[PDB]
């Protein structure tokens, strides 16, 4: 017997509330100054009252229905709500719209059928409905220019509106400005009228004065408000699109504006073409392919939790499967977990080379690597994913056949995109449980055992 | 150069467009052309200059443009004329008789079919349509180009004020959160606003990131050289050693009312006054007002040796309002006298003996520098 | 006397000398140009003529009050005001619009203002009273359009002026651009005599021409100024109001940004569908409410002396009620209540599972939370408001002999938004009040003696040399 | 199943792109302006029954080359079809392929050979032409007049469309039934395809620029049309001015900058009184900095580069001076690789004291393009010209025992010009050298070699080592 204030049912009759008043808004004014428009269309303007009326009725009952939340959980108790309702600003402005003011419609007959004024009043509804509809659209500057274009037909259609009521008021025919006749045999069918003064609006707030020009007083006064009026519209308009544009052509300004930084220095200093090339079109590769940002800052935004589930989410399957990792619990892969760091790489890069410092232990996600020997190429083995590569370089134990030395010769093959762990990160993460160490050294040892092991007799530490 | 080059070449290009089309002004006053017949960047470079060394930056830009527009509205008048007399007949075949208002209806009829709005003329032959087009086009650019240069320059304007509100409304919101009793908002109110005024900015500290090394020494030995290499305390020693303890330092302003030194508690920190006045008071009774320092003097200086305020600070201390005091931590001691350990035995001797006689002997003011300031001598001679 | 530039009292002055700074204004040229109208009603002239100069006199009456601020110490003179203003500008001008101006049109009558120009002066008071009121309202957003739109109504006023005054000079009728003639009704008489005037001020204001030639030489003059004034006008209103609305929305612009770069990544590592849909739930939460934000940058530039006020305002009743820290100076308080950070908290998730060697603090406040034993069921003692469990841990006591092991299973079912604080952070907290460490100790030892079960009781000293 | 495949951004496809514009592009104008008149079509048609077919099958090509592009999957681009077509066939973009090249000129049969409007399909291959021009922009030399350039081609076609469409409304009530509708035509001089349209044009044309030359409607049809081109013209209007003010906006955002942060230096220069003379100095050099357009720090323009660029960047712009230096001879280059990782820039003003006398001096120094000199306490002649690859500081940045009371040197330096040289820091050179384990003993014995030899004080009192 609830409903939350956020789904999508609230969404459905909020589009429902709106169809209603956006008719009221227009045809008052028309159908209360022409006079002809009503005296002939009665029997269709029955039924929108009642619909009107009876719809606003059933609208005020939604508010004594849906809930807010108390802090950790949606309030689901009327009485508070039926409470919370009698305190809302709204809820009066609700009572004055729905009054029944059509007691005077027997009194005033059918002289003005334009008393009804008063229900028009619930717009911040229609209001909420625009900006709640924004937030979840495909590609909403469309949307959002629409709607200003139909703010400009309604402000036209009032205009005109008041300048035929104000040439009836003055009298039909007595100059060169007003409205000219109605006896004639075509200014009287009721089509006519209503777009020749559509037209005059127009032509008026536009900015040239080539209309006929005027003679009686209240006329000038009306000519100079218009212009003032119209001028500050223009501006509005022009104002608005601007900032559209300006939003939309955001990042290649500050991209380029990067590239051109990048550029002035490496003139500075006189660096060699070839490079110039490469970086061109690292540039270029890295543009098209719609990875243009760099993901460290992207990340940081969530809480830890969350931040937790998605590093999990994405790992916790590879590193269940490395060799050395056979029997660790949850708590300390998830504390390494948290600490791999990108790179990237190019066709025909140098990843590492012979007999230099074994620092990492790397772990490739999507790339293909092979081993080949400095003399010609006589590639061995290619790797295809998830390949350890390292695994006990930085596992330092007595006795190492070369320590940290790691001849291998490797070379990417083209764009390889792997992760990594340092060595300095693995003890300060291991500190924490002072009992696994042992456990995974032991078994590197034997896994050495198992080929060589060693290079020099056992260390033998019996201090104890 | 520039003054005459300009002038020439307004002259050459504006006379000129009369003295080829309009029939009776070429031979009628033929005496400056005549006579003044006999990748261009350094005017633009000047009014650069003009802009910066002068206090105006944008009349240059908006009489150059002016003239630009009025150029071409010449301009525009001379081609329609030549188009007619290329053609035989056409460009205001009556021009109403008389240089004297030729020149006026001429240059009315250019801004008259400015855009497109025509009016009199109608479709006579070919081309006339492209024609309008142009001049439509060209004087659309120019309009353009002047409500950029607005727009440039009120943005460019009104820069950090719109800053400054963000600041003030987001910290009030945020305060706000939580229902806070209204003596503090006033307090931060007041602070806020006169932080702002008379200084500019917020925090002069990242100012100094963004500009060089090696001219910030120079500005802070040409602003605080003299308070701190006068102390006794720190008298004679590596003279290059100072100079971090000098680019480490933060400035901070108190308000009327402000305790500094509630007496009781710990300390850290040697105060040094800027600009502004401090009374040591003598408890919250009748003010034991001993004496109130003015300006350029130091204190609390001991707490930086070895131990802060001796776990009790010396004496209660307030102040009238607005202070401007800097202040200097003992870290930043610790730090600079490992890296120069030059002087730290001998600051470390005045330490343990002012230690060493705060115990057995009282020592007011007759053991205090001689064998404290004498370590300095032979201890850093050691190095 | 003595007053602050900066209270509501000098602004309500403020606005009542702006009052009638503005006739001077506007009737002095329609009094000047529009003869015969200043003969409908002379007994308002001077009616309002001798109040203007009474105001206008009468400000001088803080130019010797509202002090100066010195050295940070309050504005407290009473005879230096004085020649300071002297000594300083805005001295000069304070006199020299003050002739008392009785002594010329004596010679010319008791009816025409044209002479009281050199009261066009004083123009400070209503600019800055415009720069001062706006700091203090709430909606900044009306104010500048209001503000150009007077100015523009001001130049038409002055534009329409201009031109009757130069019709009125030259002979009426003997062209059609001139205003018509007269010695006829309603073309001799007044409101159609100055509202026709206006309107054509604004046609010819307007570039487009739908005028005669010139009749002879200077009257193009006029036609040169409309072009030239009309195009200014525009650019700047046109400049200044697309400033303003492009400023207007730019956090909406931000937070689009974000949820991009967010959504770019989520939908590349092939991240399963429940993710999305749970991530996107929490931005939602974020921006349906105001709690859209992060307020450790809130509170980055205050000054290095605040935040323990507010700081002990909040964290301080239910931090006082706890069994370990409540005997303590109020200094140790003082210096830990700033160290804390928050954490912002989703339903439905475990925050801790039985089995767990973190370290941390953990204070609930308005939320809700209950532990379960093994699978979410048979649910135990609720957690409300002011209550944590645990948080020995956080002090490496001796002989804790089960440490490190958090055998609860906790969870969370509504969104909780609870506190946490370090371990580390603590123990530096700690380099000044070495006495109390003790006391601690023996306190969580005494505890645990009993309250907690058998204590291992054989700690000892290790390797000694 | 080997098929070759073009590469996807080589310049055959963007020759191909140049190809694939032309028909779409005629076919965006002349089927409307064949459809409105009628005296071009049914009398022209021979070269237009010929042009027509070659687009069609250029279409029908352009269905082609799509299918045999690849895409890349890791590092490496399929490059065989059977699956380089699966993709394009689920995706979208393909219900056009679909809609726009199925033959409808069969429907003329029941509509003669007066209706060149049947043609309605061949204006759905825009993405395309779009394309074209949206990616050339970033290859060619300087934008900013290409984006000029389309608006002015875009609002062409546009008043084009239109002048096509006054002409169609004009011939459904009689030519001459009013006085603002197109006059009658019957008559000579009018009707014969160079006053039938160069008319129109000039009509559409002030129409929509909106100034009111024209005779005023009369009969209420256009009192819609007029002023639905009104309401067209002024957006029209707003995107021109509101793009180019964006633009005029971007391209000045350096001077902005600059003199924002010379009035933030002024202001606090002027707000605690210091000497005039530093006024001088911070300007002049603040000139300097901007002359030879020198803002930018080399600490932050390289940092957003991946690592691996930043290190054949560094190797290559400086190893051989310090492989110059008169000691680092027979040095690992293992180990000169992060040696070189490891400067610092130091730039200079004139007149500035470097170290001048007794003090610590413990980093390395090595000079670039600039002057220095070498002088007494006073201000006498220079003793020795610190050219141009000159370099003290360098046996101090060690610790040798039995030194000549080290780490105080008394000489006297001093800058004149500019000089701009680069520093380095004793114990940067400690941790990179932790470890290679062999290479300090060869240090510190060349080091006590050179100072033995330079005929000084070396105490040479013999090592200690009692306890190992």
């Amino acid at each position: 017997v609830v409903i939350d204030p956020s789904g999508n049912t609230y969404y459905n009759w909020l589009f429902c509330i709106t169809l209603p008043v956006m008719y009221n808004w227009t045809m008052i004014i028309a159908r209360a100054c022409f006079d002809e428009l009503q005296s002939d269309y009665l029997e269709y303007w029955l039924a929108f009252d009642y619909l009107s009326d009876v719809v606003y009725l059933l609208d005020m009952f939604v508010r004594t229905r849906t809930g807010y939340l108390e802090q950790g959980l949606l309030v689901k108790e009327e009485r508070k709500l039926i409470d919370k309702y009698k305190s809302t600003f709204q809820f009066k402005l609700d009572v004055l719209s729905v009054i029944p003011t059509d007691l005077l419609y027997i009194k005033f007959g059918w002289n003005y059928p334009e008393i009804r004024l008063n229900r028009l009043l619930r717009i911040s509804r229609m209001f909420e409905f625009f900006q709640r509809t924004e937030t979840r659209t495909n590609y909403p500057n469309i949307f959002r220019i629409s709607n200003l274009v139909m703010y400009i037909i309604i402000i036209i259609h009032w205009n005109a509106c008041v300048y035929f009521s104000i040439s009836k008021a003055i009298g039909f025919g007595n100059d060169t400005w007003v409205y000219p006749d109605v006896n004639d045999p075509d200014f009287g069918r009721l089509a006519r009228k209503y777009v020749y003064s559509l037209y005059w609006s127009t032509l008026t707030l536009t900015t040239i004065g080539e209309t006929p020009p005027p003679v009686r007083d209240s006329e000038y006064f009306f000519v100079v408000a218009d212009f003032l009026i119209g001028v500050l519209i223009f501006a509005t308009i022009v104002g608005n699109i601007g900032s559209m544009i300006s939003n939309m052509n955001a990042a290649r300004a500050e991209f380029q504006a990067r590239i051109d930084a990048i550029k002035q220095y490496m003139h500075f200093r006189n660096v060699s073409k070839d490079m110039e090339k490469r970086v061109i079109k690292w540039f270029d590769y890295l543009w098209t392919n719609k990875k243009t940002v760099d993901e460290r800052e992207v990340l940081k935004y969530l809480p830890d939790k969350l931040r937790a589930e998605i590093a999990i989410n994405v790992h916790l399957d590879t590193l269940k499967k490395v060799r050395i990792f056979a029997d660790c619990e949850a708590g300390l892969l998830v504390e390494l977990v948290l600490k791999l760091q990108p790179q990237v790489y190019s066709p025909g890069d140098y990843i590492c080379k012979k007999g230099d410092i074994g620092r990492e232990m790397y772990i490739i996600k999507e790339g293909k690597l092979a081993v080949v020997a400095d003399d010609g190429i006589t590639q061995f083995v290619v790797l295809s994913d998830g390949s350890y590569f390292g695994e006990i370089s930085i596992l330092n134990i007595k006795g190492s056949k070369a320590g940290n030395r790691r001849t291998a010769n490797i070379k990417s093959i083209g764009y390889s995109d792997l992760f990594c762990l340092s060595k300095d990160d693995l003890m300060e993460a291991l500190t924490e449980y002072p009992d696994a160490k042992g456990m995974l050294e032991e078994k590197g040892k034997q896994i050495l055992m198992k080929d060589g092991l060693l290079d020099i007799n056992i260390a033998n530490a019996g201090s104890d | 150069w520039l003054f005459f080059v300009v002038l020439a070449w307004n002259w050459n290009c504006w006379l000129i467009p009369v003295r080829w089309a309009f029939p009776y002004q070429t031979p009628d006053n033929i005496h400056l052309w005549l006579l003044m017949d006999y990748k261009y960047m350094a005017f633009f470079e000047f009014n650069n200059r003009l802009e910066s060394i002068l206090s105006k930056a944008y009349v240059y830009r908006v009489i150059r443009t002016t003239a630009y527009l009025l150029y071409s509205l010449h301009l525009n008048s001379c081609l329609y004329y030549w188009a007619s007399a290329y053609e035989g007949l056409g460009s205001t075949h009556w021009v109403y008789d008389g240089v004297g208002n030729s020149y006026i209806r001429c240059y009315y009829w250019a801004v008259k079919t400015l855009i497109t709005i025509g009016g009199l003329p109608d479709p006579r032959t070919l081309f006339e349509i492209v024609f309008q087009g142009l001049n439509y086009f060209t004087g659309v650019f120019a309009f353009s180009v002047m409500i950029g240069q607005m727009r440039d320059v009120v943005g460019a304007a009104t820069a950090g004020q719109t800053y400054y509100r963000s600041c003030m409304d987001s910290t009030v919101k945020y305060m706000n959160f939580y229902k806070i009793p209204r003596s503090v908002q006033n307090r931060v109110k007041t602070w806020y606003e006169y932080t702002w005024h008379s200084q500019g900015m917020l925090d002069e500290s990242e100012l100094m990131v963004q500009l060089p090394d090696k001219m910030r020494l120079d500005l802070a030995i040409d602003v605080n050289y003299s308070i701190v290499s006068k102390v006794a305390l720190f008298q004679g020693c590596d003279r290059q050693m100072i100079f971090d303890m000098l680019k480490r330092l933060r400035s901070v302003v108190y308000l009327p009312n402000d305790y500094v030194c509630k007496k009781g508690e710990i300390g850290r920190e040697m105060y040094i006054i800027q600009a502004g006045q401090v009374q040591v008071l003598g408890g919250p009774d009748g003010k034991s007002v001993l004496v109130t320092l003015k300006a350029g003097s130091v204190f609390g200086e001991i707490s930086l040796l070895a131990v802060g305020g001796g776990n009790r600070r010396t004496a209660n201390v307030v102040a009238h309002g607005f202070t401007n005091l800097f202040i200097l931590d003992k870290k930043d001691l610790n730090e600079i006298l490992v890296h120069y350990p030059e002087s730290q035995k001998l600051l470390r001797k005045k330490a343990r003996r002012m230690l060493r006689n705060n115990n057995k002997p009282k020592e007011k003011s007759v053991l205090i520098l001689p064998p404290r300031a004498g370590t300095p001598k032979l201890f850093n001679a050691a190095l």
